[PDB]
RNA sequence: CACCCUCGA
DNA sequence: GTGTCAGTAGCTGTCACGGATGC
DNA sequence: GCATCCGTGAATCGAGGGTG
């Protein structure tokens, strides 16, 4: 019973969105999703999520985590 | 910002348009698996499912579905949020 | 006083045949909900065996009405799907109360929001509220008017996120998460910094009972060893607080607006005289007018 | 209404056994109807409010 | 008197005292016995 | 009646304001309190704020 | 001397009255209630030597009120006798140590009598495992110490009251019969001269439909009760008439809805009231009634059930109360008076103890089986029916864990120190089932009775809620077997004090004159002055001539309770500050080191013996072999008893109960001699405390109002340092995606942290732990599915969660024990769990600012400040003080106890020596020769209401013993010359100095300090958790909003109420906020109240929120 | 979390 | 499928006050 | 037309511990 304090989970959330403003559009609308919409391949796909992830990785780390 | 709080009697009509099913079956749940049992107290076609965007028969687990009315077992996928607010109502004979 | 009853039915245009009521709502899961006990049993809401019990009454009232049971049955089944239902709502309100597990009365709906056990009272009227603690007094002569002296230990939990942001931004923390691991592991960086965060950032001090609004009260807080608050001997009277073991509650305003309502209206320096005669209470009172 | 007997020592004198055990009547009642009037005086002020 | 009285005022009980009131100014009519106790008033203008 | 079934007989009242079809004007300390507005008095009346 | 029997030291009293009799067990109230119920071989002898004829004990009361058990028939039988014991199952500590109940089986012979075929079968059946009470009178439910408390109940018999109408202003009288068990009968007279009856709650009939169902003609009803024209009326305004007609109105108002047979109600109504099955008044609610009716004086007690001559001579004892009687004899029966009884006078208020608070839940039990019993003799056959086949044991073992495991009278020890448990085992609560709701107790069950002298105590009560609701036993007090609370008195024969003691309940005390304890007695026994004071029956206390006297009190202290007679000059302290200073003696925290008070009352060493808490020889002997673990004497007769001493012990509230040997090797003990002392003890007296030296002055402000000042030294030598205990436990469970480990394998978790681990993830002992640090490391395998996006996205850009067990939040000591089990290793854990692991970790607190310090008078505060040495106010010879106490505190509270108390603590630390030649001092003729002369740190006793006088304190003072440089420091006024450590100049007034007795209460702020920031929050109404160890934030109240609207602060109470409490997308905003450095967001809508809306909907109310324009907003 | 106990200003 | 009697515990040891309820 | 009886209400915050 009791409900825990939103307090990691936010503190995640406010680093990954401090590790969002470092992307490039592209990157982004893609993360935040798939190759039937944004109308490209799907080894688009699995490369921009991957160079892309790659980024949030090497951003994250930079930042010590 | 919202002015006045009305306060009112409730239709019959009106306690059927809150409630999202009628609770037909007297059980709770199960003592086994903790699963909800169908039409009960509980049941997750009426109040909702019991962790997020995971439906009772286990078809539909992920977040890909979101607003998918479940075939097998009627569950909506929505955020266990709605187990606070979902209403249900007794059909008096 | 019929009147009084018979024209609101006129006016409002809402039939008088709600109060007969053909279903009635289930209220959601969360609100009646079922717990697991440490001992692999479960626990659960009264509400729940209230709701249980009527639908099992009302599910044999559909079975006797298919099954053409003598009229006998069928009334006084429905007699005891009456009597489940106004138990429902408001349990012991006629008659005796559905008593539970050791003549134990149930709870209700109607018994969830009367007295200060109900919802009003308990969870509206005066809610809990994070970003506060509480602790032993003790009499501060040295400290001024408008300060007060609270332990480190209390301070530092208070301020954490304040003191997380500036351990980040004086790059003793690599991350905001580091910091916060930091503080939790009370590193001694933290001693330094929380000055600087609790730089005239008021608090507000506070003894029950709250009777009159000088029980409440905003200080400069000051950083102290030790695990008691230290508060100051004129205000003593305001609070009617004695040192034998009193306690007093903390909070910590947070928006701006707070603040300055704590630092305007509420510091312990702006209100020296009693709001019910006029007459000063933060004066020489016992030890200091015997020595002048 | 007041004892018709007294309490004739001081508490430098030193209380007798009865003299302290007569002088619990009121001292107990004194906290008990203390507590008593603090409830309704808190009653009354919600009221006021 | 008391805290009581203090309730008997806020809530405009009919007091316990329930003292009379003149409700005409006059002449008093004193007429005190032992059985029980009957005054009257005589309006100084007017009046019954 | 939002005001008045927070002080007592909270049944009495939430009847008599369900047949009246009562509605409750959110202008008040204690119903912006429980409701959680800015109570209209102190820095909460519309001169100030 | 004071308290010559056992050894111990050598305490001088100043007592003027010598003690006729010693203090008796104070543990005697358990003991002998359950030696009674199970009839132990010491309680059959106690009953055999006081008189008794045809004792039973508890267990064979319960078995022969069962026996026999027939059908309806009467064709089958079976009949229970003799319950044994076998030995138990495990010692007591083994018991605590795996969590299990202390009992030991209970066997009965039972048999079974065949009528059909006449032959009997007789075995021995198995009943259930009965608990059992430790030598210290506590019972051992699932590894906690539990008391069973004394309930104060209203004794079964025959009540009158006397009320007053309301609207007719009319005196009014009522009648109840108060049954041990069974309905309820209860008569009166309403405001239209009638009289009628309530029968079981039930509607109230006239009391003449009794007379008519028991066969009585109205003629000779009239016959009866014809001097009264109220019973005329009654008959008249009448309804029915005729035996079988009143018979039937009766049933149907008593049984409704049945059809009424003549011989259905014929039956119930002789079962009720008239037959033993549902009704009994146990003996001594039988000679109770015997008594106020006045009839069967002379019988002997064996008519256990009420009797139709009773409800006559019951009703026209109520008759002739209504019209102004005082006098009446029953029909064949003794002249009795014609009164009201009080209800709270102890004489019809009863005590049960824990023999008959056990007794009636065996009995509830036994009761549930027989129905089975009878319900499987109809069943299986009639000649393979055995004992076993028609026992169920299963009611019994459950009443019985009902009853200890939820019931207001199994109550958790106090465990703070020795006195505080002795108290709680002393203790006669009025709450409970039978007696009263807590709602329901009046300004007047609460007050002092002038039934209590001598009986409970009218000091020691709480002050909260539960005022004059808990009282505790008198000390010279004992139950008997009845019930009542007897006290002894000195029986004076003709003006000449005896030796005879008898002991008297509360009427029987009425019915005679005592004497006050402190009245002149000459050496042979005559009194001295003429009048002497004496009470009298309804608490009259007044003057009465020598030659009236019967008996008188024992002892000056026979009032008071064993924690109020360990006040030192409690005769000049008042109720108030008395009770505070006995109820804070029982919140004493046990020090690293005890030392005994100078000034003492000599109740000290019985309280610390018989609390339990010590190590008493029970044979006399030799010391063979002494060590800290255990001491080991050799008797003279050859044998050896070892007693094993319990170190480190984490109490009940986390105390540490530590016992120290005190005798040595090869050391000639006496039997009853103490060998080793235990908590808050020293020598075998109860060392609650330390003897400080106090300096009465104000200082700086820092003693401000009841505030205290202590010196440094009491923290670099550990005078007031005191071990605290704290249990945490965590185990392992099955959850639904595997199992719960526990491993020093973390994820994410550096070498660093868990560098203080063992192999298994348990700290090792040894190891200092601060808040936060893990002491057992637990993972627990969480599913994919309950993953944020966040945390799956940083789970993909990098299967179980951290569950360790922490220290938490204010925690910190050294651990010094662990305690594993494991269901691989034969451990039994409840079903689900396979590991439990429990870590104790101890804190040695030193006093801190912030304590709470108190003495014996009520007089209490916290610690303000703690200065060093050197800036205390040190005196003449340069010994600073210890403990500042502010003046202003002291003449208000009227505790002028302490100022005596500081004065001849001085004399005793210092000595004295009364000038002897030229004749004993005037002062001095009535003190003891013993007391002429003391050497410094001498121990004295100042009885209660006895002891030194003001004027024999004077006298010492001005033959004060001076120094080791032979200086006098104190004057005879008591006050000294004091040097201001801080600047030097010496303070221009003498300065009231000496030594006090302060202990260490139970209110320490390393466990009252608590902060939060965020934390747990419910879940229905999302408000933040309460209570420190939830991690819980303070509750802004109903009061403090209305302080803040007071101020206008508007801004405050909205934040107050949204942001920080229940607010769930404006709290996590704000903390964003906050980490951000940006603003403070808008505060959204409290969720509590969203769940408002949804509750009123719930109970068919439409509520709507309504915007401007008039749309219904969702 | 439901009740329960004991306690503190 | 059921089949001779086959039958609550507990409890009143609160109180002041107003007005609908009921004789 | 009026006595009875029903229902309403009765201080604030805080600590630890038990069981269903």
């Amino acid at each position: 019973q009791s409900t825990p304090d939103e307090v990691n989970a936010a503190l995640d959330r406010l680093l990954i969105a401090d590790a969002l403003a470092q992307l490039s559009a592209e990157h982004r609308a893609v993360i935040q999703r798939i190759a039937t919409d944004l109308g490209i391949a799907e080894g688009t796909v699995k490369s921009r999520l991957h160079y892309a992830v790659r980024a949030l990785r090497l951003t994250l780390q930079e930042l010590g985590v | 910002f919202f002015d006045e709080l009305r306060i009112g009697l409730a239709t019959a009509e009106d306690i059927r348009q809150w409630s999202y099913g009628e609770v037909k079956k007297p059980e709770t749940i199960n003592y086994r698996t903790l699963k909800p049992e169908k039409d009960g107290l509980f049941c997750e076609k009426i109040f909702g499912p019991t962790r997020d965007w995971e439906c009772y028969c286990g078809k539909y687990k992920r977040v890909r579905f979101k607003g998918i009315i479940c075939e097998r077992c009627g569950v909506e996928v929505t955020r266990a949020k709605v187990r606070r607010e979902r209403m249900g109502h007794i059909e008096l004979a | 006083k019929r009147l009084k009853v018979v024209a609101a039915f006129q006016q409002s245009g809402n039939s008088p045949m709600g109060m007969v009521l053909d279903a009635v709502p289930v209220i959601p899961p969360e609100l009646r909900p079922m717990v697991q006990l440490d001992g692999g049993r479960f626990a659960t809401s009264d509400l729940n065996d209230l709701y249980r019990r009527v639908i099992n009454r009302n599910n044999r009232l559909k079975r006797l009405i298919d099954l053409g049971a003598p009229e006998i049955i069928v009334n006084n089944e429905k007699r005891m799907l009456q009597e489940s239902v106004d138990a429902l709502f408001d349990n012991g309100r006629r008659g005796r109360p559905v008593t539970g597990p050791g003549n134990r009365p149930l709870k209700s709906l109607s018994d969830l929001l009367k007295g200060k056990q109900g919802r009003f009272r308990q969870n509206l009227l005066g809610k809990r509220v994070d970003y506060s603690g509480r602790s032993v007094i003790v009499v501060g002569p040295q400290l001024k008017l408008h300060q007060c002296g609270l332990p480190k230990l209390m301070a530092l939990e208070l301020f954490k996120p304040f003191v997380m942001k500036r351990l980040v931004d004086l790059n003793h923390a690599q991350n905001i998460k580091s910091a916060k691991r930091m503080v939790e592991r009370q590193r001694p960086q933290v001693w330094d910094v929380l000055e600087e965060v609790i730089a005239e950032h008021p608090v507000l001090l506070n003894r029950a009972p709250t009777l009159h609004r000088l029980g409440i009260q905003a200080f400069e807080p000051m950083l102290v060893e030790g695990k008691a608050i230290q508060l100051h001997p004129l205000v003593c009277e305001a609070f009617n607080a004695d040192f034998d073991g009193d306690q007093m509650a903390v909070h910590l305003p947070l928006s701006a607006e707070a603040q300055a309502e704590a630092r305007i209206l509420m510091l312990s320096s702006n209100n020296i005289l009693s709001p019910a005669s006029g007459r000063p209470l933060a004066m020489p009172r016992l030890d200091m007018v015997t020595g002048l | 209404e007041f004892i018709p007997r007294p309490v004739k020592s001081s508490f430098r004198e030193g209380l007798t056994v009865l003299e302290y055990f007569i002088n619990t009547h009121g001292a107990r009642k004194g906290l008990a109807d203390t507590a008593l009037r603090t409830a309704d005086s808190g009653y009354l002020t919600r009221r006021l409010v | 008197g008391g805290l009581p009285r203090v309730q008997e005022l806020f809530e405009a009980r009919v007091p316990r005292g329930k003292a009379p009131i003149a409700d005409v100014t006059g002449r008093v009519r004193l007429e005190d016995g032992e059985r029980f106790y009957k005054i009257t008033i005589v309006p100084d203008d007017g009046g019954e | 009646w939002l005001s008045a079934a927070s002080f007592q007989e909270t049944t009495r009242v939430l009847t008599d304001a369900a047949i009246n079809c009562r509605s409750d004007k959110l202008n008040g300390l204690k119903e912006n309190v429980i409701i959680g507005k800015l109570i209209p008095a102190g820095t909460g009346i519309n001169r100030y704020r | 001397s004071n308290n010559s029997v056992p050894g111990a030291p050598n305490r001088v009293s100043f007592a003027k009255l010598r003690e006729p009799l010693e203090v008796p067990g104070l543990l005697d109230v358990q003991t002998d209630s359950f030696e009674w119920l199970i009839g132990s071989p010491r309680w059959r002898e106690s009953a055999a030597e006081r008189g008794d004829v045809n004792p039973v004990g508890g267990l064979e009361e319960v078995l022969y009120e069962l026996s026999p058990i027939e059908d309806f028939s009467g064709s089958m039988s079976l009949s229970f006798s003799d319950p044994r014991f076998d030995d138990v199952k495990a010692p007591v500590d083994e018991c605590k140590d795996k969590d299990m109940t202390y009992a030991a089986p209970l066997f009965v012979t039972a048999e079974f009598i065949n009528n059909n075929t006449g032959e009997i079968k007789s075995q021995t059946v198995f009943m259930g495992d009965f608990p059992m009470m430790t030598e210290k009178g506590t019972f051992i439910i699932n590894g906690t110490e539990r008391v069973v408390v004394s309930q104060l109940v209203r004794s079964p018999g025959v009540y009158f009251d006397e009320t007053i109408d309301k609207s007719t202003d009319k005196t009014l009288h009522s009648v109840k019969v108060i049954p041990s068990r069974g309905a309820w009968l209860e008569f009166d007279v309403d405001k239209r001269d009638t009289v009628g009856v309530r029968i079981d709650r039930k509607r109230r009939q006239p009391v003449t439909v009794l007379l008519k169902a028991l066969g009585w003609t109205s003629e000779q009803i009239v016959e009866r009760f014809g001097f009264s024209e109220i019973m005329r009326s009654t008959l008249e305004k009448d309804n029915t008439v005729g035996t079988d007609e009143a018979l039937l109105d009766i049933y149907r108002k008593l049984r409704p809805g049945e059809p009424p047979t003549k011989e259905s109600a014929q039956t119930l109504l002789e079962n009720l009231f008239f037959k033993e099955k549902r009704y009994d008044l146990a003996r001594v609610g039988r000679y109770k009634v015997n008594k106020k009716l006045g009839l069967h004086v002379g019988e002997p007690i064996t008519s256990s059930t009420l009797t139709e001559e009773d409800v006559v001579a019951t009703i026209e004892y109520l008759v002739r109360l209504h019209e102004g009687q005082t006098t009446m004899t029953v029909p064949g029966g003794v002249e009795v008076p014609v009164e009201t009884d009080d209800i709270d006078h102890f004489g019809n208020r009863r005590l049960r103890t824990v023999g008959e608070l056990i007794q009636n839940q065996i009995r509830v039990g036994m009761s549930r089986m027989e129905r089975v019993v009878r319900e499987r003799m109809t069943t299986q056959d009639v000649e393979a029916i055995t004992p076993q086949t028609l026992i169920n044991i299963r009611p019994v073992v459950a009443a019985i864990k009902e009853f200890f495991g939820t019931s207001q009278l199994s109550q958790f020890m106090d465990q703070n120190n020795p006195l505080s448990g002795l108290t709680h085992k002393r203790r006669l609560s009025a709450l409970g089932p039978g007696g009263l709701s807590r709602e329901r107790a009046g300004l007047e069950v609460r007050d002092v009775h002038p039934s209590h002298y001598g009986r409970m105590c009218p000091i020691e009560t709480p002050e909260g809620p539960n005022i004059g609701l808990i009282g505790s036993l008198s000390v010279y007090a004992r139950v008997n077997p009845f019930g009542f609370i007897e006290t002894p008195y000195r029986k004076v024969v003709d003006g000449v004090v005896s030796d005879e003691i008898v002991y008297l309940t509360a009427d029987e005390e009425d019915r005679h004159v005592v004497a006050q304890a402190n009245s002149p007695i000459d050496a042979d026994g005559r009194f001295v002055e003429p009048r002497v004071l004496v009470r009298r029956k309804a608490g009259e206390v007044e003057y009465v001539p020598s030659s009236e006297v019967d008996y008188m009190d024992v002892s000056p202290r026979q009032m008071v309770s064993v924690a109020t007679a360990m006040i030192p000059f409690l005769e000049h302290d008042d109720a108030n500050r008395a009770l505070m200073g006995a109820n804070m003696q029982r919140q004493a925290v046990p020090l690293v080191r005890s030392e005994a008070p100078l000034v003492g009352t000599g109740m000290e060493l019985r309280a610390a013996i018989d609390a339990g808490d010590v190590v008493v020889a029970e044979e006399s002997g030799v010391i063979e072999e002494v060590s800290a673990d255990y001491i080991t004497v050799m008797h003279d007769n050859g044998t050896r008893r070892t007693y094993r001493m319990r170190k480190f012990a984490r109490s009940n509230h986390g105390t540490c109960a530590n016992q120290c040997p005190i005798v040595d090797a090869g050391d000639r003990v006496e039997a009853g001699q103490v060998i080793a002392d235990g908590p808050c003890t020293d020598d075998g007296e109860m060392a609650l405390g330390k003897n400080l030296l106090v300096a009465i002055m104000p200082w700086e402000g820092h003693n401000y109002e009841d505030a205290i000042i202590l010196s440094n030294r009491l923290v670099e030598e550990d005078v007031l340092t005191s071990i605290h205990i704290e249990e945490h436990e965590i185990d392992a469970r099955d959850t639904k995606l595997g199992a719960e480990e526990i491993t020093r394998d973390i994820p994410n978790i550096s070498d660093e942290v868990l560098a203080d681990l063992d192999e298994r993830g348990i700290v090792r002992i040894g190891a200092e732990v601060r808040d936060g640090d893990i002491l057992v490391g637990k993972v627990t395998p969480k599913g994919e599915t309950e993953l944020t996006p966040e945390e799956r996205l940083l789970r993909a850009i990098f299967e179980v969660r951290d569950t360790s067990l922490k220290v938490p939040h204010g925690e910190s000591g050294k651990v010094i024990g662990i305690r594993v089990f494991s269901r691989e290793d034969e451990d039994e854990l409840p079903a689900g769990v396979n590991e439990l692991v429990r870590v104790y970790v101890a804190q040695k607190r030193k006093i801190s600012d912030g304590d709470k310090l108190a003495g014996r008078h009520g007089n209490k505060g916290v610690i303000g400040k703690i200065l060093p040495v050197e800036d205390m106010p040190f005196l003449a010879d340069g010994t600073p003080v210890d403990i500042i106490l502010n003046t202003h505190g002291v003449p208000r509270r009227m505790n002028i106890g302490q100022i005596l108390e500081t004065h001849l603590g001085w004399c005793a630390h210092s000595g004295w020596k009364v000038d002897a030649a030229k004749g004993v001092p005037d002062w001095a003729a009535r003190l003891p020769d013993e007391l002429l002369e003391a050497q410094p740190n001498a121990i004295v006793s100042t009885p209660v209401f006895d002891g030194a006088q003001e004027a024999e304190l004077q006298g010492l003072l001005s033959c004060t013993l001076p120094n080791r440089d032979g200086d006098v420091l104190v004057d005879a006024d008591g006050k000294a010359m004091l040097f201001d450590g801080r600047s030097g100049e010496p303070f221009p007034y003498p300065v009231t100095v000496g030594y006090m007795y302060i202990m260490k209460l139970h209110h320490l702020v390393d466990d009252k300090i608590h902060a939060r920031s965020t934390g747990p929050y419910s879940m229905i109404t999302q408000q933040p958790l309460g209570g420190k160890a939830q991690f819980g934030g303070q509750r802004f109240g109903e009061m403090e909003c209305w302080a803040m609207q007071a101020y206008g602060a508007a801004y405050t109470l909205q934040e107050l109420l949204t942001i920080k409490s229940d607010d769930t997308v404006g709290r996590v905003k704000v903390y964003e906020a906050i980490v951000k450095g940006e603003n403070i967001p808008e505060p959204g809508i409290p969720e509590s109240f969203k769940v408002l809306l949804k509750e009123l909907q719930s109970l068919c109310l439409n509520v709507e929120v309504l915007s401007s324009d008039g749309a219904a907003i969702e």
